């Protein structure tokens, strides 16, 4: 939150999360309603950058097997 | 506007230059209205202009970025 | 007389090749059989049955008892063909069944026909009959009897298959004969013994001969090409080069006396180079006044795909240094034991695209980049230095370069400072590395190799693909794979010890042992794929061009040559860059005028000044859009260069949708 300017959201979530102490339907619906507030959109980018972001990475073998 | 966001790679394919992180390859947010010509039957609404896609099919540098 | 050779023999084509002087037999009475169809017939034969039944059946077949098959439609179309226009019904038929066939408008309602047709068998009329359940042994054993054999199925092996009905119902000797399958049925049939079972390039003839020599080795009448040359007496393709092996030995003549140290062999040198270098069975000094190899033994070792000895059979990598644990200084050539052809064009080379050759760190580059630059067989250049990219160049356009970047890796290891102390810490007195310490160095080497070198290599190789089609050296296998290199990937090695090369050369710009450590880093950075013997590239590079001038030579320079390249229309405001260059005889370039060079499109950026004293040129950049060029689109008969820069014959220039244009005279 401090990197992106959302500390007023993150601290607001943490201080409200710290008030539930029993496991019933209330604290469960809190989790449901908190998960609902994420934004479900479909990320759009060109295929010519989809390939050259996804298909250019490579694994790194720190301990290879010897010759 | 979008002139400082994209460029043309070697092998003449369009890319973008990223400003924050190497995964900044999505659609940026810029002013859009300067690349528009209005529809008939209603003045207020425009679409992508045909001259820019004509020059992009011809092989202009800026017109391919704009389309 | 019938002898067998380890190559596919057709009567009309292998006479034009000659094919028997190619094994080393001086030579009418030699009639060639057509064993072209039996190899494809064997390939169709092997997928259904096992191996051993098929091979052990084909072994017991003589190739003088001339015969043929017969293939017939199974039962319903067999009776329907006899119902049809020909009454060509044989006399083996049932007296009632032919009577019911000679009538008109038979149908399902005829009980008297159907009752007899449901009890009728093909094996009643035709005998002997090959059904689909018969063994392959009994097919050939029944074939060797009576000059025609009736079948039911296609999957048979042996002679030619001819059909009985039209397709609407289906679903000459001499004295000496050669072939490609050793027969056993005659007490006298022979097999040649020139080449062993390890150098046979068909992969079905090899599979056949291993199984023949596995079990029938005592009963084969075996002969040598010299005895064949005794018994006989008393278009022109490229990429087919005869090869032999050099049986030499190293001798140590100190003063007066000579000794013999090793007994080596050099497996697949081409014969044309041995003829043009003019070497014989004599002694040779292979060192100069310095101690460098004297420019022809170097080329001989760079053409071969191996060098081992004969007492043991391990790989022998020779010493390039002059330090004497084992210096090879004198060579005595003692013979040439096998001789066969080889298809020089490899499998991986399919589309015309740049060549990435992976050599190790201490391989001889400074000599071969001198030698390959100075070769010219015709009015072209085979491989100039301006078309070759070093492994060094990819990591030099950087804030302090990759060798100097990993030179200061020592800051970060406990107890390590002043790089000589690191090099003393890793290597022992043997200069063989310790097992952990080299990996502890590698776990800091590896992110510098991947996160820092590979994007710059990807950018550089895109740039090198743009400005022509070149040849790029590379240190390791993964260096061309983590960076998305486009081109043919070639894994190569030389027959030399690359390690002791790294102590001969001074002016190494750093620690002289540090570069040996850096060589070990690249040797462990690569994947575990087997390299493929630098002669496998060098024969492709030299030997088609040298064979070309023996038949293209002095026809005319105007109409033996032609060139492929990109063509821009003349209507421009202020053009033919070349792509490859082809030299061939007259009929081949006349066959190259067709096969249209459209369906190939680029985007040529053409803007530069004049650079050199040659005429008006602009170093353009072409980027191929469509598919790349196949080689069978060119030919098998016409040699062509592999690398080329881009230039055309002031003003400016922009993106031009170019096309190709075959020009000639």
């Amino acid at each position: 939150g401090e990197k992106y300017g959302l500390s007023s959201v993150v601290s607001e979530l943490r201080r409200r999360t710290k008030t539930y102490s029993k496991h019933d339907f209330t604290s469960v619906r809190y989790i449901r309603d908190a998960m609902a507030c994420t934004s479900g959109i479909f990320l759009v980018r060109t295929p010519t950058e989809t390939v050259l972001q996804e298909y250019t990475q490579s694994p790194e073998i720190k301990v290879p097997i010897p010759q | 506007s979008h002139d400082s966001y994209y460029y043309i790679d070697a092998l003449n394919r369009v890319r973008r230059k990223t400003y924050q992180g190497p995964d900044d390859v999505y659609v940026p947010n810029c002013s859009i209205v300067e690349l528009l010509e209005p529809h008939e039957t209603l003045t207020s609404y425009g679409r992508l202009s045909e001259a820019i896609e004509n020059r992009a099919k011809d092989g202009d540098s800026q017109a391919r970025i704009a389309t | 007389a019938y002898i067998a050779v380890p190559a596919v023999v057709d009567s009309r084509s292998s006479e034009a090749i000659g094919l028997l002087e190619s094994f080393g037999v001086d030579a009418n009475d030699v009639s060639y059989q057509d064993h072209d169809y039996v190899v494809d017939q064997l390939q169709y034969m092997l997928d259904g049955y096992e191996a051993g039944d098929v091979i052990d059946a084909l072994v017991y077949r003589n190739w003088l008892h001339h015969s043929v098959y017969c293939l017939l439609p199974p039962k319903s179309q067999l009776l329907e063909y006899w119902k049809s226009n020909p009454s060509v019904i044989p006399d083996n038929v049932d007296r009632r069944l032919r009577k019911r066939l000679m009538l008109k408008k038979d149908l399902r309602k005829d009980d008297e026909y159907n009752q007899l047709a449901r009890a009728f068998k093909i094996s009643d009329v035709y005998a002997p009959l090959i059904s689909s359940t018969t063994s392959p042994m009994t097919m050939i054993q029944n074939l060797n009897q009576g000059e025609i054999v009736y079948t039911t199925t296609d999957r048979v092996i042996g002679a030619r298959v001819l059909l009985y009905a039209p397709r609407k119902y289906y679903a000459p000797h001499s004295r000496f004969n050669v072939g490609t399958f050793p027969s056993i049925a005659t007490p006298k049939c022979s097999v040649m013994s020139g080449v062993d079972i390890e150098s046979i390039p068909n992969e079905f003839i090899k599979l056949f001969y291993q199984r023949v020599k596995s079990i029938h080795a005592n009963i084969l009448n075996d002969i040598s090409p010299q005895i064949v040359s005794d018994m006989i007496n008393r278009h022109v393709d490229v990429y087919r080069v005869d090869v032999v092996n050099v049986l030499f030995e190293v001798v140590d003549v100190a003063d007066g006396l000579r000794s013999v140290s090793r007994k080596l062999i050099m497996h697949t040198v081409p014969v044309c180079i041995l003829e043009l270098l003019g070497i014989e069975i004599a002694d040779y000094c292979i060192r100069q006044e310095d101690g460098m190899f004297t420019d022809w033994f170097l080329l001989l070792t760079m053409l071969s795909d191996g060098l081992t000895d004969r007492r043991t059979h391990c790989q022998y990598l020779i010493n390039p240094s002059s330090m004497p644990p084992d210096v090879i200084l004198n060579i005595s050539i003692t013979g040439f034991i096998n001789r066969h052809t080889i298809d020089v064009m490899p499998d991986v080379y399919d589309f015309i695209k740049p060549i990435g050759a992976v050599l190790p760190k201490g391989s001889f580059k400074s000599t071969i980049m001198r030698v390959l630059d100075s070769i010219s067989v015709l009015g072209v250049k085979i491989m100039p230095r301006a078309h070759v990219v070093d492994s060094d160049e990819v990591g030099e356009q950087m804030e302090p370069t990759f060798e100097h970047a990993v030179m200061e890796i020592y800051k970060g290891i406990a107890g390590v400072d002043s790089l000589d102390d690191l090099t003393k810490w890793v290597l022992n007195s043997d200069l063989v590395p310790h097992d952990d310490r080299l990996g502890q160095l590698f776990q800091a080497f590896l992110p510098l190799a991947k996160d820092l070198l590979a994007p710059m290599a990807r950018q550089f190789y895109d740039n090198s693909m743009s400005e022509g089609r070149l040849l790029t050296f590379a240190h390791a296998d993964s260096e061309l794979l983590n960076a998305n290199y486009f081109g043919h990937l070639l894994r190569l090695k030389i027959p030399y010890i690359t390690e002791v090369n790294l102590m001969i050369r001074k002016n190494r710009e750093g620690g002289e042992l540090f570069q040996l450590v850096l060589s070990y880093l690249y040797k462990m950075y690569a994947t575990s794929a087997q390299p493929k013997w630098f002669g496998s590239l060098l024969r492709l590079l030299i030997c088609p061009w040298l064979h070309m001038e023996k038949l293209i030579g002095e026809a005319d320079p105007a109409s033996t040559s032609a060139e492929i390249g990109w063509h821009v229309p003349r209507e421009q405001l202020m053009g033919f860059i070349p792509y490859v260059s082809i030299r061939a005889p007259r009929l081949v370039i006349e066959e190259l005028m067709e096969k249209n060079w459209g369906q190939y499109h680029a985007q040529v950026i053409v803007t530069d000044q004049l650079v050199v004293g040659e005429p008006r040129r602009v170093s353009a950049k072409a980027v191929i859009k469509g598919n790349h060029l196949p080689v069978k689109l060119i030919s098998r008969f016409a040699c062509f260069t592999l690398t080329s820069k881009y230039e055309m014959r002031t003003g400016r220039g922009a993106a031009y949708n170019a096309r190709l244009a075959f020009r000639s005279d």
